[PDB]
């Protein structure tokens, strides 16, 4: 009776290596750590280690620093969103608990399933998660001192890092692309029109968003900010709530996120409403504070009409509504595209695990060439794994074919991208 | 000072091996002595893990790769700007330890760094830097060290088998390993009864017989160590060439050191059947063509191709002609044949089957219980094709099977 | 000839003063508040012969402790940087030797070279390292005699 140990959180710390530039205030290097019960001369010996290893690697590379240290018990990812501002988060290693001749319990490490691109992807997402709403570094820094960087790291990640499980972390992860919902043209001009109406009667409101069935629609902001605000509508604002049309997020306490941050830095108002699953994000000026009678005054006005599209999409999207051997991951970098028959929603994979691992080293491969690139694959496991990119898509097949040939497999890919990719 | 740091980071593949202590004992790109802190600093890497109970594997960055390995009292750094993974470049390296070894004996190694930690290994591997990166070279080029097996020369089956007997004819009691070479290709193997000879052994001895030309002078008798065979213990070579003009290569592996006027002699009687049954002009024939072309399997569309049966343990691929005349182009192509082997021999993630299409050729990999294929297709090469080209060239191998393989490996 | 030398003292991190003013300012390897070791290269001229020192100039603090028996294996000197303004000078000098020669342990720990530079009365260092087997005291320019008999102890015992 093997014990099998996934990967975990083993710790997670946010540093500056710039501050305490003097002997005894190394402890002023650490911005953030996580566990906090952690003695304070272990989290300085482990700051310095990571130091240590970008400050090594860039006797190599001055332009290119450390991404990742691999050692026996865990893996750590590194990353700098901004100038001497690093994130590392270390990660255990995969155990096996075997058992020996007398019990004896031998502690295997499994140093190669980790796929690296999954936590740095989570790293970088941990970083634009904390930029959404509290900003970049250097802003809290000019405004309150490494004192109130702290705080708002503080306050930001003790929660944050709760809500993060890196045992079900996978492709999907890699991808961060937006789980798109499919419609026809009428419909999405009415969409527009309809977030046109609501969007300049209501004057304040500045920025919008609309999403049916967990899935974005149409989105009026950047693609790089609304990523994470619909990572962050997605994964964390729905499942805790999960005219009939009703406020979401608000009553007046509203969010305050920070989109174009490289550009202009708007710092807005979040405001969320649902009808049935027809979520719509309003986005409104920080310096308005809606009060009690606006969010009323809101919600009459939109009200029946979000409450009259959304019963307009269920009923066209059951009238659209054999069984397709494919099971495939489509990632898209025009518009970060994403679409998924193989994981469902538990969301964990639907699929044998040890293909996944599979799945993850043929992205890896895929990174190292800009051009069109196919791998064809087949497991001891009888399963037929194919990936092909081209033109700036991703797309992996997975296929239970265990009787057939390179010919028949090539047939069925070719058939699944003229059918559900016309 | 500043262009020769900015030349020196450039380089594709930085190899250091350096004791326990820190003390550097190689350098591939750079003397030792200028890198010196650096070492120190991938020693105080080392131990800042193993004190926390841990242990530093790799440091991953954009575009390249630091490995290290501790085979105490040896640690062994690779920066490689490469495709290879931190198993490949791992298995390198264990390479270079192998050859460090293969001089030394572990025994030696360890004795003599246990005695005392201060000591410099530089002075012990003095002259035998060259070695190291013949041994590199090798692996950037040579299709063996990556399929850890060893190439036959295309020979005809009488001559092969009137070639082995007379291996085998003259034998000495120290001798465990006969063995006949051209151009790091294996032409007869005569070995002890059960006295397997490990590959790695086999590919040391490649390094060692194609790094110097002392060989072609005439008789060398050297010690030298197998490590996969014993290492603790050194055994004795006797290398020499048969003819002037050619390049056969004979050695003669032996337990004595004293034995060496037995050994000569069983050189010249070999030599000398040889002559006597009149095979030395075909094997100078065959020595003229030492490789085969991919047009004689008749198959269209296929460049090259790498056939390793695992009974047997021996592989046979055609010579690299167009468009891998380059050294850059076949260092290329053994880099796809490295990941395609990787990929396909993961040790929790095994595959039997991988078809990569790449804008610049098509890759296939077979690999089954008995044997594994790899092939290299034109871009241009369709599907079916490539199907085609598989029962073809199997075909093929199973008819040419005795020319390209030794299939009754001789005994004492 | 490349030495491993263990330099005792010298919390600078940045401003080490004498492992800064050395020689060089090439290879400097700065990892004194990350690693507990200063990474430095000397090159040292002795009796017509080329030394070289693998100078490492290891950080005090008390979270480096652990880090001790790793560093400090294949040293072949120490040299302690010894402050004159300090009440416990008898006290903690002798302290320092104690733990090296625990921690490094060495084949022959009674003969170990060692130096003491004084940074910034002399009797006292001069008693004490007369009372430990004649280390050479240098009073800290006199930097570079210390290397140089750092270079001709060490020597003297392998080769």
């Amino acid at each position: 009776q093997e014990k099998q140990f996934p990967p975990a959180l083993l710790s997670f710390f946010i540093y500056n290596p710039r501050f305490g530039p003097r002997e005894g205030q190394e402890e002023n290097k650490i911005l953030f750590y996580h566990p906090n019960e952690v003695e304070k001369n272990e989290k300085i010996r482990n700051v310095g280690l990571c130091e240590a290893i970008v400050q090594f690697t860039r006797t190599f590379s001055p332009s290119k620093p450390a991404k990742s240290l691999h050692t026996q018990k865990n893996r750590q990812f590194f990353n700098e969103p901004e100038e001497n501002f690093w994130m590392v988060m270390v990660v255990r290693n995969p155990i096996i608990e075997k058992q020996s001749k007398d019990g004896k319990p031998v502690i295997e490490y499994q140093e190669e399933e980790l796929l690296d691109k999954v936590y740095s992807s989570v790293l970088r997402q941990c970083y634009s998660m904390y930029k959404l709403f509290n900003g970049t570094f250097l802003k809290a820094m000019e405004d309150g001192g490494v004192k109130l960087l702290k705080e708002r790291l503080e306050k930001f990640f003790h929660r944050y890092l709760q809500t993060l499980h890196l045992q079900s972390c996978d492709l999907l992860d890699i991808f961060g692309g937006i789980s798109f919902f499919p419609l026809d043209k009428m419909t999405y001009l009415k969409i527009q029109s309809f977030i046109n109406r609501m969007e300049e009667s209501l004057n304040i409101v500045k920025y919008t968003a609309f999403l049916y069935n967990d899935q974005l629609i149409w989105s009026g902001l950047e693609q790089d900010d609304m990523r994470i605000l619909y990572k962050y509508l997605t994964t964390s604002l729905f499942p805790r709530h999960i005219h009939y049309g009703r406020f979401l997020t608000g009553p007046c306490r509203f969010p305050k996120i920070f989109v174009n941050t490289d550009d202009t830095y708007e710092e807005l108002h979040l405001i969320v409403y649902k009808a049935m699953s027809a979520a719509v994000c309003f986005m409104i000026d920080a310096s308005v504070h809606p009060t009690l009678d606006f969010c009323r005054r809101l919600d009459s006005i939109v009200g029946p009409q979000l409450t009259v599209l959304a019963s307009d999409i269920c009923e066209q999207f059951n009238i659209n509504k054999k069984e397709p051997q494919f099971k495939f991951i489509y990632f898209n970098h025009m518009n970060l595209a994403e679409k998924s028959t193989v994981h469902m929603r538990k969301s964990l994979t639907s699929v044998h695990p040890d293909l996944m691992k599979i799945l993850g080293d043929i992205n890896s491969d895929f990174t190292r060439v800009d051009e069109d690139e196919e791998i064809i694959v087949k497991a001891m496991s009888d399963y037929w794994v194919v990936g092909k990119k081209s033109d700036r898509r991703e797309l992996y097949v997975i296929l239970n074919q265990k009787n057939a040939n390179l010919i028949e497999v090539n047939e069925e890919v070719k058939k699944l991208c003229a059918t559900q990719f016309n | 000072e500043e262009d020769a740091t900015e030349a020196w980071r450039l380089h594709q593949k930085h190899v250091f091996v350096l004791s326990e202590a820190g003390k550097p004992v190689y350098s591939r790109y750079g003397s030792e002595e200028a890198l010196s802190s650096t070492m120190g600093v991938m020693v105080a890497l080392v131990s800042f893990l193993e004190a926390d109970k841990n242990a530093i594997r790799s440091i991953h960055a954009d575009g390249y790769k630091v490995v290290f390995v501790r085979r105490s009292p040896l640690v062994l750094v690779a920066v490689a700007r490469t495709r290879q993974s931190a198993q490949e470049l791992a298995q390198e390296l264990l390479y270079i330890y192998y050859q460090i070894l293969s001089l030394l004996t572990g025994a030696q190694l360890s004795h003599i760094f246990q005695q005392k930690q201060n000591y410099d290994l530089r002075r012990l591997l003095s002259g035998s830097e060259r070695i190291t990166d013949n041994l590199l070279q090798l692996m950037a080029r040579d299709p063996s060290f990556l399929m850890g097996a060893a190439r036959c020369l295309p020979l005809a089956a009488a001559v092969r088998d009137t070639v082995s007997a007379s291996l085998q004819q003259a034998r000495a009691r120290s001798l465990v390993f006969s063995i006949l070479l051209a151009r790091n290709q294996l032409v007869a193997l005569v070995r002890r009864k059960d006295q397997f000879l490990h590959p790695i052994d086999l590919h040391l001895l490649f390094n060692l017989i194609s790094s110097s030309s002392s060989f072609r002078e005439g008789e060398a008798w050297t010690p030298v160590c197998l490590p996969k065979f014993n290492a603790a213990g050194f055994f004795h070579a006797h290398i020499s060439y048969l003819e002037p003009d050619t390049d056969l290569c004979l050695l003669l592996v032996s337990t004595d050191r004293e034995d060496f006027f037995a050994v000569s002699d069983c050189r010249r009687r070999f030599q000398e059947r040889l002559r006597k049954r009149g095979a030395h002009l075909a094997l100078r024939e065959a020595l003229r063509t030492p490789y085969y072309s991919v047009a004689q399997v008749g198959i269209p569309d296929l460049r090259h191709f790498l056939y390793k049966s695992k009974s047997s343990g021996l592989f046979t691929s055609p010579e690299i002609e167009a468009p891998y005349t380059s050294e850059e182009e076949q260092e290329r192509l053994l880099g796809l044949y490295q990941y395609l082997h990787s990929r396909a021999h993961n040790a929790s993630r095994p595959l039997k089957t991988i078809y990569y299409t790449g804008p610049n050729e098509n890759l296939l990999a077979w690999v089954t219980g008995a044997f594994e294929l790899y092939m290299c297709y034109s871009p241009l090469g369709t599907k079916a094709s490539a199907v085609s080209a598989i029962h073809k060239l199997m075909r093929w191998i199973r008819k040419e099977e005795d020319r390209l393989f030794i299939l009754t490996p001789l005994t004492y | 000839v490349l030495l491993k030398v263990i330099i005792l003292g010298d919390s600078g991190v940045g401003k080490t003063s004498l492992m800064n003013q050395y020689v060089n300012k090439k290879f400097s390897n700065q990892y004194k508040a990350t690693i507990g070791a200063d990474f430095l290269t000397k090159e040292v001229m002795v009796d017509d012969r080329l030394v070289t020192m693998q100078i490492w100039d290891t950080a005090g603090q008390e979270r480096f402790q652990s880090l001790g028996v790793a560093f400090y294996r294949g040293a072949d000197c120490c040299v302690l940087v010894f402050d004159v303004t300090a009440p416990n000078t008898f006290k903690t000098l002798d302290s320092w030797r104690d733990e090296f020669l625990i921690q490094a342990s060495p084949r022959d720990p009674e003969n170990f070279p060692f130096v003491v530079l004084g940074i910034k009365a002399t009797k006292r260092a001069q008693a004490w390292c007369y009372s430990k087997n004649n280390i050479p005291y240098f009073e800290t320019i006199n930097v570079e005699q210390a290397f140089q008999t750092i270079a001709r102890n060490a020597l003297k015992q392998e080769t």
